């Protein structure tokens, strides 16, 4: 694949004698042994560039050109403003490497300047760009975090940051920055089922997505957050999914089957003193979360119900029952269960 | 700066000590010349050196 | 380019005073030369392994690996595009088969449309009785459509169709004269 | 776990330093890939290095070299002479300053409530420290009397009971028990008798007391490093 | 890279060389200069060729890294085995998978085993149970005939048979084809096209050709193996792969080609009678098998074609050759497909 | 996991005191409390109705079985 130093300079003297004999010398110091020995190690030195360069090509070559930028971890840098007591009396000197920290125990980190800066005697006030000693997110500091200066002159009045630091960035690994070209490849997708389910939940408002298929025609089940789909959301979606649909194929779209489901409850409790309009309201807010939490093809499982009532609180609640409920409700793909009127009654 | 061997030899000529850069060395990259003085009588080796 | 770093330390790295015309300063100068050309050369070099800053050679290499080959007096800023449309081409709708139609046709201002016969089934309720509706049949049927070009057009353009229509959809084609008519199209008399 | 640092010099390449430490340049490729360094390994100046100053180094920067390096085995000619003096101060150990005040306890040498602790005048403890530690210990243990120190029955001198006769059997018994509690001490590397004579009632000898050189100390010292102890238990 | 030469390097050198200095003017062939500065641009040519090489090796790698499209690696051999009995079965008999199949043949002494258990049913005749040979390549691409043992031992077992020659065994993948499948990728980005269904069908290793048959409102993909059959689990397999690209709302099916079963009888005079034998029998048996099973979907058969790869074997030694099975060409439809049946050569 | 829910089982009913109801809501609870995820939905075979206790009563496991589906 690659040559290397021993083989160039082997093949450079023997390339030298098949050339000439005048030249027969070439133990170490001599001086067309050091010139060879130097040539090779600049031919290395190409060497290793070139396999850099190809190890970078072979991992971001094709995938940059799409316009996907690969996260490389960044140290955190900004500009923090000087202020002196007065105009300044001489060209003040700061080195390169001149250290700025914070007053706190929430931000240790330390800053420091990568280059030399002057401060003309006619200024007052001179800013700098500092750079964190860390990579990471670690040196993304807010407004008003570096306000000191570990090796400044008397003259300072005060150090500031005016302005929180971002460019702080932690390394994007290569199995996420495929998965990002992946995804955008399949989103390029078009005319099938997954394509339309997935054309259908880019939609703001859509939550949920279910696409039966017959032959012929396409129905398309969406409904939001409450298990509804209004006529507005069904004109988007269907404006959204003209792109979407395959050639000579019809598309319809409806509302998920929503099932209210009426749960009246008789909690037995133990501590009489805490009975109250406020646990009622609390395990009647549980039961409606519970019930509006599932989604379009998750059954309502009693027992689980029970369950999560009864784990409100385990020794203050004593025994639940329902009388609407006597058997677990089943629901096909399309038909989500949503919350209906809901009674607690306190025992 | 880096001073070539005859402004080296100019300035220790004129008794000013000097900085040599230097290559590869164990230590440093640099060495002092001379211990000279400004009295430029170098015939004298205890007020020269 | 550490050419004069690396080199052994008691050899001259400096034209002598003496002579202006010092073999030793001429020969490490041209070696040095070579050095930094090739040091320049390798470094240019990443262009070429990359997609987006590809040029003639390698970027003839990626279109070859694509499956797209150069045209005739093809740019390489031209040819990288159209690499990347092809490879990003919607297919399977009737705006794919629209743009495939503009895009193989010269320009974009030209009407283009595809029909759908389904839409336009006689249903027993809905549709009107002496309406736009017709009987289901043969050619009012579903998995059927009927494009309608409002420019000449080879006969060609029908296989670039087929290589963007989905499968199992009968295609037609109508050539719709009035579009190419020269100026105005109305006859006096 | 320590490393060597390295600071880039003038002008210097990665070959020349993998030669420097791992005594051939085939390390350089190693030294770039645990110091995470782009193509331009050493730049000129820092000019270069606001380019990328997360994959570059300049001119002044530290690289590091994983090499496990130990701070023994290390040649003391290396070592500068005020961090020998240190060395040798922690290897002979600091204590609070008790022998002040010489000419009060020297004229009441075998009675008790002699000595005392003093300040150093910058409202701190008093303190002594390589020979003056030395000196304290020294006398504190010749004018120590043998088994009155609690939790050491070794630790004093018999000499408060050698208030003989004047002849030169009682100075030699003086000698002997002087040259063991002297030796009693293992700091001592050795003492012996060096002159004395007799003037009636009073005594009077010298002795010579060599303590563990410079080179001893240094090792002493620089291999506690492995522990980080950094005190005396002797 | 821009592939510069050994000659220019070092005129450029030299010219270099002579304008720093008019002292150095002996360039001639057996000079030192002229060597050094030869051998030097002789390197910085050999780099630059490298480089080139490695550039192409790269564009390669970053093709096969960016998409992940891996190299299909070398596919072992697989086919069914025909066993009978002495008289129907009363016990419902169990077949663990892992039961070894193996061939007196030396001359193919490869081993195959079942990856699958099998049941053979009470008042059975016969069962088919498919085998995978343990070896990968194309070692197990054994004749049909060539197994004939079971090493199972059980008492009920006439004998055993497999019906036809093996063929799906072969080597690592060409880059020619690594090339043309991920040409089919590019062109099957766009889902719901006939050649985004095509290689959709493809996308299993194991199919060998696709014909996909358009009918308005249906499509039928005409599917088969190396061997020219379609398993249900192939076919399972394929619809799972067809789900993902199939245009929504289109019927699709999937079928078996229209396999056709070719059995050859060969008379074959040959000139120089010594070389007779089973050597040149075997030989001849072997390019007939290999020329039959490398036909395509649609291939016509013709019986000259054939007559011609048997004659140029060796046209000196072979002095004519005469079918006593076969005397017109057989057309093939683009569905269909013809494989070996039973091969036999007689020796005149 | 049969014999980890038939040893929760015995152990709930085994810790009852006297006097102590045995309430079926709170035995459902205690099993599905196991894992309430790797636990679907939980059904007895022989009990559908809570226990009453006297005074100087107290219950103890009988046979307990379990059928995994």
């Amino acid at each position: 694949k690659t040559r290397k130093l021993t083989n160039i300079l082997s093949k450079l003297i023997d390339k030298t004698m098949a050339g000439t004999s005048k030249i027969t010398d070439f133990t170490p110091g001599s001086a067309s042994r050091s010139l060879l020995e130097a040539v090779s190690l600049e031919i290395e030195q190409f060497y290793i560039l070139t396999k850099e360069n190809i190890d970078w090509g072979i991992q971001e070559g094709i995938i940059e050109a799409f316009d996907f930028q690969k996260r490389q971890s960044k140290r955190a840098y900004g500009d923090v403003t000087i202020q002196f007591y007065q105009p300044l009396d001489m060209r003040m000197y700061i080195p390169a490497g001149t250290t700025f920290t914070s007053t706190r125990q929430e931000y240790p980190q330390q800053f420091e300047t990568l280059v030399d800066y002057y401060a003309e005697p006619d200024s007052t006030e001179i800013v700098v760009e500092v750079y964190c000693k860390e990579t990471g997110v670690a040196g993304n500091v807010p407004e008003g975090t570096i306000n000191t200066i570990a090796s400044g002159s008397s003259l300072i009045r005060s150090v500031n940051n005016e302005y929180s630091f971002n460019t702080g960035t932690k390394e994007e690994s290569q199995e996420d920055f495929k998965r990002r070209f992946h995804s955008f490849v399949e989103s390029r997708g078009r005319a099938t089922n997954k394509s339309v389910r997935y054309g259908a939940l880019q939609i703001p408002d859509v939550e949920g997505v279910y696409v039966y298929e017959e032959t012929g025609h396409i129905t398309v089940f969406a409904h939001d957050r409450n298990g509804n789909l209004s006529d507005t959301l069904k004109e988007d979606i269907i404006d959204a999914l003209q792109d979407y649909r395959p050639s000579g194929i019809m598309l319809d779209v409806t509302g998920v089957e929503k099932e209210e489901v009426n749960v009246s409850a008789t909690v037995t409790i133990s501590n009489k003193s805490r009975i109250g309009d406020t646990l009622q309201k609390h395990i009647e807010s549980v039961i409606r979360s519970y019930l509006n939490n599932l989604k379009t093809s998750d059954d309502l499982i009693i027992t689980d119900l029970i369950q999560a009532i009864m784990n409100i609180d385990d020794v203050l609640i004593y025994d639940v029952s329902f009388d609407n409920l006597d058997e677990n409700i089943i629901v096909p793909p399309q038909g989500i269960i949503r919350a209906g009127e809901i009674k607690v009654e306190l025992k | 700066q880096i001073y070539e061997s005859i402004d080296l030899d100019e300035l220790n000529e004129n008794g000013i000590i000097s900085i040599e850069f230097v290559r590869n060395r164990t230590n440093t990259f640099f060495r002092i010349v001379d211990d000279v003085t400004t009295f430029n009588d170098k015939s004298d080796p205890v007020k020269a050196e | 380019a550490n050419f004069l770093k690396n080199l052994h330390p008691l050899l001259r790295r400096d034209r002598n005073k003496k002579d202006n015309q010092d073999p030793n300063f001429a020969l490490i100068d041209a070696l040095n030369e070579e050095m930094n050309q090739v040091e320049k050369d390798a470094i240019e070099s990443k262009l070429q392994s990359s997609l987006k800053t590809s040029t003639s050679e390698y970027l003839d290499k990626f279109g070859d690996w694509f499956g797209v080959y150069r045209k005739t007096d093809e740019k390489d800023d031209v040819y990288r595009a159209r690499i990347i449309k092809y490879l990003l081409l919607k297919r399977g709708t009737n705006n794919a088969i629209i743009d495939a139609i503009k895009d193989y046709l010269g320009r974009d201002d030209i009407d283009v449309s595809v029909y759908e016969p389904f839409t336009n089934i006689f249903y027993t309720n809905k549709s009107h009785l002496n309406g736009e509706d017709h009987l289901m049949g043969y050619y009012y049927r579903f998995a059927v459509i009927n494009v309608s070009i409002g420019d000449y057009f080879p006969v060609e353009i029908i296989d670039v169709i087929n290589e963007f229509k989905p499968a199992g959809v009968t295609l037609y084609v109508t050539y719709d004269g009035a579009s190419t008519i020269r100026g105005g199209a109305i006859i006096k008399w | 776990m320590r490393f060597k640092k390295h600071v880039v010099q003038h002008e210097e390449t990665m070959q020349a330093i993998a030669q420097r430490y791992y005594g051939d340049v085939s390390y350089w490729i190693d030294l770039v890939e645990h110091n995470n360094l782009k193509y331009p390994y050493l730049v000129e100046t820092d000019e270069e290095k606001m380019k990328d100053p997360e994959r570059l180094a300049s001119t002044g920067d530290t690289l590091i070299i994983p090499i496990e390096s130990d701070l023994t085995d290390v040649s003391a000619k290396e070592i500068n002479s005020r961090d020998k003096d240190v060395l040798v101060e922690l290897a002979l150990g600091r204590d609070l300053n008790i022998t002040a005040d010489e000419k009060y306890f020297n004229e009441h040498g075998t009675s008790d409530n002699i000595l005392a602790f003093s300040t150093n005048g910058n409202g701190d403890l008093d303190t002594v420290k390589g020979i003056d530690n030395m000196k304290q210990q020294l006398q504190a243990r010749l004018l120590t009397p043998r088994g009155s120190l609690m939790l050491h029955p070794n630790y004093g001198s018999d000499l408060h009971n050698l208030f003989g006769l004047n002849i030169p059997e009682q100075a030699t018994l003086i000698e002997m028990e002087v040259l063991r509690t002297l030796t009693s001490d293992n700091r001592v590397k050795s003492a012996n008798l060096i002159d004395w004579k007799i003037q009636g009632n009073v005594y009077s000898g010298q002795f010579s007391v060599e303590i563990k050189s410079v080179e001893e100390s240094i090792n002493f010292v620089l291999g506690q490093d492995e522990e980080g102890i950094f005190a005396l238990f002797e």
